[PDB]
RNA sequence: GUGAAGAGGGAAACAACCCAGACCGCCAGCUAAGGUCCCAAAGUCAUGGUUAAGUGGGAAACGAUGUGGGAAGGCCCAGAC
RNA sequence: CGAUGUCGGCUCAUCACAUCCUGGGGCUGAAGUAGGUCCCAAGGGUAUGGCUGUUCGCCAUUUAAAGUGGUACGCGAGCUG
RNA sequence: UGCUGAAAGCAUCUAAGCACGAAACUUGCCCCGAGAUGAGUUCUCCCUGACCCUUUAAGGGUCCUGAAGGAACGUUGAAGA
């Protein structure tokens, strides 16, 4: 999981979901493109 | 599970078949009759009110006399009060003896501790002495500095300080009862209990199993 | 809003019963009851059911389409009901079950014995499969979601519990 | 002639009763202060308790809006260096459900001895029953 | 311009900001800035919208199918996403 | 500036989290043991010596760890000089 | 970290609903604690006399009476300036 401030999608299997009030990108692909905005 | 009172009668040694010798604590437990029983329908709660021992018939003040009077039993040196525990019963004119605790293995004693009088911050808070020498001024076992320069402008709650050391209650856990004599009204429990001889103790079983 | 459109269709032997929003549906396999969101209006149309959005609310559509999946999901369990399979990989792992409790042995130094609820009845086919049946749909897929918590598959080999239909991503060890 | 004040021997003070069922906290607190203030009489005088007793019931059934159930946190210093406390609303209808109430209508009233006495006249209750039937409490709806 | 050399009301408190210049008395009335649920005087005022963050009640580059309104545009029952 | 005593040490602390250890977790260029990085978390704990007035620093040997800071770079109407 | 699930035919831990999760929070362990003026609860003991006055009321005064209990004094304590 990267925290950053600005979350992106990094490839196609990229979906953006806001849990909690918070921006989160989750990846069904590759696990290293897990980012939430923190 | 409601306990008993007794007495410190002293410390001494039991020596086991295996060479080990026990540093045990004598507590003489008499007989403790109960005088007022406690319901959630009266009271709010459910306890009983125990008390041992004897006193002065010309001592015991008229209101207690009255008290003891009403439960049918001869006053004592004392009243104390246990909580009852779920499904736990007892009838008023009841007396509850040492054989109580025939198989439970660890005990919670409670009593009052030793006084040390006025102690100072070293004996009472294990605080560091200073130097003894070295060019040091009136200030060999005084306690340092209290607090900071202007911005928090006072001393802070709850600060170590000189003051009365003991004379307080003092519950000590966990102790394994190593032997009841019920033929002769003793218990002896492993260790140090607090409080000097002769003072009144509350064993109660462990609380923390 | 599209899938609240499309209504499901209550087979024969399946009797509802719409009490304001709370909704009992029994069958062959049970009866299911849930509590609606009060955003729904739900209606029996004879021969089935029909979901439209109840005025005043904003997310009328999104909530009418996640009571039509829940009803939907309720009709299934109750003629055909759900089979959850899940498969143990690794050398000694094997489950059992006792009735109701399942005693799974995943390398571990206790038993690991689970308590099933209620409506939620298993099988062991082989000593390192598990079949979960049930009518609630999300009982069964909580109840397999925690047995594969307690070992869940580690990339490298596989090892743990898994779902019969998923894949797990093998990754090398690069030395 | 001078302006009528009231005398603190000579007032009469009625007893109501209000159920706090599903009612919003802040809005019946405001109409609770001011009539235990006296705000809602002719002869209301600032330096004389003027008000009247009110009964409140049903206290641990309070209403709030939005997300304040979980999130307003009531704040207390024991006074020692690492005593701050803090409680959720939540927390504190389960532990103390009065106290919502008691710091509420309390923050509302004038601060010094006449503002403790006239919050000494709210008597709340987590139940549906108080002690007060002697006193005839009128049913007032707020 | 104000304070210095200027009091009163507001901005919690706050010489310099806003409103406004105290000759004295009154248990009279109208307004300015600022306010009108309670502390604390005055709308739980009326009509139509927006917010779900206690945002209001502290801040930037940047990131996001949060949500309201408006005008176009490309693909589309020869079937769009 | 009609006096607010100042570096280091001793004694005694208290708070913040940008966490040194223990606790929970995501990714790993994570096979395991042991690690890297980030998120949550202040409940408790967080060395003894050689050298110099030293803070800092180097070194010897431990420890799960030998945290970074605030408090007049805390603390002389408590001590040293 | 999840289950079911639309908005958004798919996907989705969340928008409705449900589950797990740390030495942090509230308890659970120990002690103080109704001056908690919101001064609480329970058990027991003691007192069951005659009259005057004026400003007639939680009023003042005289005689008889002194209980339960407390205090004072003395011998003192592993309690204590």
């Amino acid at each position: 999981m990267k925290v950053r401030a600005s979350v992106k999608k990094l490839c196609r299997n990229c979906k953006i979901v806001k849990r909690d009030g918070v921006i989160r990108v989750i990846c069904s692909a590759e696990p290293k493109h897990k980012q939430r905005q923190g | 599970m409601i306990g008993l009172v007794g007495k410190k009668v002293g410390m001494t040694r039991i020596f086991t078949e295996d060479g080990v010798s026990i540093p045990v604590t004598v507590i003489e437990v008499e007989a403790n009759r109960v005088t007022q029983v406690k319901d959630l329908a009266n009271d709010g709660y459910r306890a009983i009110q125990v008390t041992t021992g004897a006193k002065k018939a010309n001592r015991v003040t008229k209101p207690e006399a009255g008290h003891f009077a009403k439960a049918g039993v001869e006053a004592g040196r004392g009243l104390w009060e246990f909580r009852l525990a779920e499904g736990e019963e007892f009838t008023v004119g009841q007396s509850i003896s040492v054989e109580l605790f025939a198989d439970v293995k660890k005990v919670d004693v409670t009593g009052t501790s030793k006084g040390k009088g006025f102690a100072g911050t070293v004996k009472r808070w294990n605080f560091r002495t200073q130097d003894a020498t070295h060019g040091n001024s009136l200030s060999h076992r005084v306690p340092g500095s209290i607090g900071q320069n202007q911005t928090p402008g006072k001393v802070f709650k709850g600060k170590k300080m000189a003051g009365q050391m003991g004379n307080e209650r003092v519950t000590v856990q966990s102790l394994d009862v190593v032997r009841v004599d019920a033929e002769r009204n003793l218990l002896l429990v492993k260790g140090a209990v607090p409080g000097a001889t002769g003072s009144d103790l509350i064993v109660k079983p462990a609380v923390k199993a | 809003s599209r899938v609240a459109k499309a209504p499901v269709v209550v087979p024969a032997g399946v009797d509802v019963k719409i009490n304001g929003q709370v909704i009992t549906i029994k069958g062959k396999n049970g009866e299911l009851t849930r509590t609606l969101n009060d955003a729904v209006e739900v209606k029996h149309a004879d021969n089935t059911l029909t979901f439209g959005p109840r005025d005043g609310y904003a997310d009328g559509w999104a909530q009418a389409g996640t009571a039509r999946a829940l009803l939907n999901s309720m009709v299934i369990g109750v003629t055909e009901g759900f089979t959850k399979k899940l498969q143990l990989v690794g050398v000694g792992y094997r489950a059992a079950v006792k009735g109701n409790v399942i005693n799974l042995s995943l390398g571990f130094s206790h038993p690991v014995d689970h308590q099933l609820p209620a409506g939620i009845t298993a099988e062991c086919p082989t000593q390192t499969e598990i079949v979960l049946k049930g009518a609630d749909k999300q009982v069964i897929g909580q109840v397999a979601a925690d047995l594969r918590a307690y070992r869940r598959p580690e990339p490298y080999k596989g090892k743990g519990v898994r779902y019969a239909d998923e894949v797990v991503r093998t990754k090398e060890a690069k030395k | 002639m001078k302006t009528f004040t009231a005398k603190p021997e000579t007032v009469k003070r009625d007893w109501y009763v209000v159920d706090a069922t599903g009612k919003t906290l802040g809005r019946l607190a405001t109409e609770l202060a001011r009539r235990l203030r006296g705000k809602h009489k002719a002869e209301y005088t600032p330096h004389v308790d003027t008000g009247d007793y009110i009964i409140v019931l049903n206290a641990d059934k309070v209403a709030v809006t939005g997300n304040k159930r979980t999130d307003k946190v009531y704040y207390h210093h024991t006074g020692h260096i690492g005593g701050i406390k803090q409680a959720t609303f939540e927390e504190m209808i389960a532990r103390r459900p009065e106290r919502v109430i008691e710091i509420a209508v309390k923050g509302m009233l004038p601060k010094g001895p006449l503002g403790r006495a006239m919050f000494r006249k709210l008597k709340v209750y987590a139940g549906n029953e108080h002690n007060h039937a002697a006193q005839q409490p009128q049913v007032l709806d707020i």
